[PDB]
């Protein structure tokens, strides 16, 4: 390969890791690096913003532990009225409901915390401070977890304004997962217009934005004028 | 009584001495991080009480180590100023200690109170001399005025070394050692 | 007191024309127990106060 | 029969009065050893004890 | 073991002994030394402060004797109405309450005496006398017993201002149990905020202070340049 292709391969893997579903080592790493930055920043409102963000992810992490425990406790119940197919079918469906409803509340609590983290960052008014690498990384990570919390519950239209704010910050636009999620969420919205028989202007708006971020994700991972880039361009043209 | 004070002060003079003898070893880091820790290599500069980070962190002529320690803001700083040049050999596993000319520390957060005042800056100008070097320790007091540890009544002088200065010497010498071990 | 006297849950699971939904049903009813408790007992304070007067 | 068995466990668990659980194994002790002491006369030592589970 | 390790090992054992639950040999040693120090000090308010501290410790010692005697007398009773498991459990729980309530009252009486010992030491205004090891040795003994009296009954939030005053007083700070108790009490307070869904500022304040004194306790007992200090800080970040 070329030096740029080798570099690119390394970077795409780092970006996929960056967007990894949360776990205890990633929680540690993510907060450890966000911890580095707030230290240098030495700004009480940024300190508060991170305190709220971390409380939000803690809600998510505590929920993930709850979901395993709940499924465990259900698995360990002896189910005597479950001898016919439909009976097991029900109890599976109710397990999905209780888990989904609790995950929905955990998401709502996590987003209230993320909203508070953003409201505290909003109080940093000095443009010399808002342009700090410390400011931009935290604001990016708050948006990323917000996007992921909604994404996991299939709330894809809601991820669009946050993905769009995300890619505007400090070269986030060059992240392959960011464009993949934008393209997928736009695709969903296009399909919503087709299923609900909505207006053509919105059909084409969503289709256009899907194709822009589809092609950009392709360019970023495979390179301009790669067999894969050429393919997506030829489909669009 | 005054006997207990005398023995305790002696133990603390030796505690700061033994750690200063370990701190003088961090020369091994010039030819060479733990979390919350940022190390810079540099040279004594300005008025001789502060350490200026090098443009070339790996440079063989660095004679000061500047370590910033963070937690939840910058909480502590230490500057180790060494007497003498470094060994020509580029391998840090072979490097030897250099008596410290000075140790300068700063406390920004986790401020300790000595008779209700904060000593935010401590300047030791004879860290590898006689353990009993209280007259060589300048104390910068906030409620920063300059006091000399040897003119501190004594418990007060004892509380200073056990609550403030030994802490920073041992906290920093360990954080420097972490960096060394991780890269060595 | 105001609606923010208890966990003021709005909307309900499913499709809405709002952007809010209630929380875990188990707590939602439990919250109404809290609402009932918080206001009724506050009336108790006024009741008791009246007796003092 | 299976659900009839499950229903029994649920009756015992959910059979509340004034938010007291009156049938599951919180008798003669739950998080607290307090049980169904009733004060029947106007004075002290005019008491009754009930337990059930 | 090196001159530093031998010193450290010896000191940790002396410190663990210093914070040993009270008994008759420790009581005797403590008060023989305090009375000799009082004779050296020759200060009537210190004498009074010591008289009150000793009365407080006597309350604690008399209570320990009561608890053994009470449990003995209960063990020796015939229980004719104890036919069921739930009857045995109920009676056990009632015993535990009587012991806990009496220990709570003994703690309250002991702390009233410790408060009086402090109020008398407060009356020594001369800065040449307040800096005497005799003065702050007693004050250290009062707060140490005070901390332990509360700790035993799980009154951990209440131990924080006393532990903090303790380590600021006359060279106590290098005591590993003092930092262990601070870390444990802060951990409790962190858990209280997590369980009661309290404010984020207090969660992270308490979590931080747990980690500071956890790390300092680690440094003191297990040593600088131990795998133990290395690990704890890397987790804490």
């Amino acid at each position: 390969l070329t030096e740029d292709q080798k570099k690119k391969k390394k970077e795409i893997m780092e970006q996929e890791s960056l967007w990894k579903n949360p776990d205890f080592k990633g929680y540690n790493k993510t907060f450890q690096e966000l911890h580095q930055l707030s230290k240098t920043f030495a700004n009480n409102q940024f300190r508060l913003a991170l305190s709220n963000y971390q409380s939000g992810v803690n809600t998510i992490m505590k929920n993930r532990d709850w979901v395993e425990q709940y499924r465990k406790e259900e698995a360990e119940k002896k189910r005597l009225d479950e001898k016919w197919y439909w009976q097991k079918v029900d109890r599976k469906a109710r397990e999905e409901r209780v888990v989904y409803r609790e995950k929905m509340k955990a998401k709502q609590d996590a987003l209230n915390y993320f909203s508070k983290a953003i409201n505290h960052l909003d109080e940093i008014k000095n443009p010399d401070l808002r342009e700090r690498p410390e400011f931009k990384r935290l604001l990016s990570d708050v948006y990323r977890s917000w996007i992921m919390a909604e994404y996991d519950l299939q709330n894809l239209p809601q991820t669009i304004p946050i993905l769009e704010l995300y890619i505007e910050i400090d070269d986030n636009e060059k992240e392959y997962p960011a464009h993949k999620y934008l393209a997928s969420a736009y695709s969903f919205e296009e399909n919503m217009i087709k299923k609900t028989k909505g207006p053509d202007d919105m059909l084409f708006k969503y289709r256009y934005k899907k194709n822009v971020h589809l092609l950009r994700a392709t360019e970023l991972k495979y390179g301009k004028d790669s067999p894969e880039y050429k393919h997506i361009v030829n489909v669009i043209n | 009584s005054g006997k207990s004070m005398a023995d305790t002060e002696k133990e603390l003079d030796d505690n700061i001495s033994e750690v200063n003898k370990r701190l003088r070893l961090h020369t091994v880091l010039f030819k060479m991080l733990p979390h919350k820790t940022v190390l810079y290599k540099g040279k004594p500069s300005a008025d001789g009480e502060r350490c200026e980070a090098a443009d070339k962190q790996e440079a063989q002529d660095n004679t000061c180590l500047h370590l910033e320690v963070f937690d939840f803001a910058k909480f502590k700083k230490m500057e180790l100023f060494f007497e003498g040049s470094n060994n020509a050999d580029p391998d840090p596993r072979k490097e030897q200690p250099r008596n410290l000319t000075k140790i300068r520390t700063y406390i920004y957060q986790n401020n300790f109170l000595l008779e209700d005042k904060v000593i935010s800056v401590i300047a030791d100008v004879a860290p590898n001399g006689e353990p009993a070097h209280n007259d060589k320790i300048e104390l910068f007091y906030q409620h920063v005025g300059k006091y000399i540890l040897s003119n501190v009544e004594n418990p007060i002088r004892n509380n200073f070394k056990k609550q403030f200065y030994f802490k920073n010497l041992d906290y920093f010498d360990k954080l420097f050692t972490k960096i060394f071990d991780y890269n060595d | 007191t105001m609606t923010a006297r208890s966990l003021n849950l709005k909307g309900q699971s499913g499709e809405l024309l709002s952007l809010s939904t209630a929380d875990k049903s188990n707590d939602a009813i439990g919250t109404l127990d809290a609402a009932l408790t918080r206001i009724s007992k506050q009336r108790a304070n006024l009741g008791a106060y009246f007796n003092r007067l | 029969v299976s659900q009839l068995i499950d229903e029994v466990d649920r009756i015992a668990s959910q059979a509340e009065f004034n938010k007291m659980n009156l049938l599951q194994g919180d008798f003669a002790r739950g998080s607290r050893a307090t049980s169904m002491w009733f004060h029947i006369g106007p004075n002290m030592h005019q008491r009754e004890r009930v337990f059930i589970a």
